[PDB]
């Protein structure tokens, strides 16, 4: 906020200016994985790609 | 390994191997029932990883 100092402020009135900023989001981070049915009779390595993925 | 032994000799560089079937003929089989297995695995794709197909 500005300030002015005195008794007498006839036309000296101020605005009102309120800045902003702009915020985003990027692409997403993938992890793309593929399996046949055979790699399925196991799965402990679908689960340990899973939890390294994260 | 001589324990083994199938045949009361072996190859000899000159023994004519001769043909048993001269001539076409369907087949009767014989066996004994512990000699024919038969193997089965499971597909599995119940699995989550194939999701939109029932």
């Amino acid at each position: 906020s500005p300030t002015q100092e005195g008794w007498d402020l006839t036309d000296k009135a101020t605005g009102l200016l309120e800045l902003n900023v702009a915020v985003n989001m990027g692409e997403p981070d993938n992890d793309f994985f593929q399996l046949r049915a055979d790699d399925l009779r196991d799965e402990t390595a679908y689960r340990r790609r899973i939890q390294s993925a994260a | 390994q001589r324990a083994y032994a199938n045949v009361n000799t072996s190859l000899a560089d000159a023994m004519a191997v001769n043909i048993l079937n001269v001539k076409d003929a369907r087949t009767n089989v014989f066996w004994a029932d512990d000699a024919i297995r038969i193997v089965s695995q499971p597909i599995p794709a119940n699995h989550e990883l194939f999701a939109g197909m029932k």
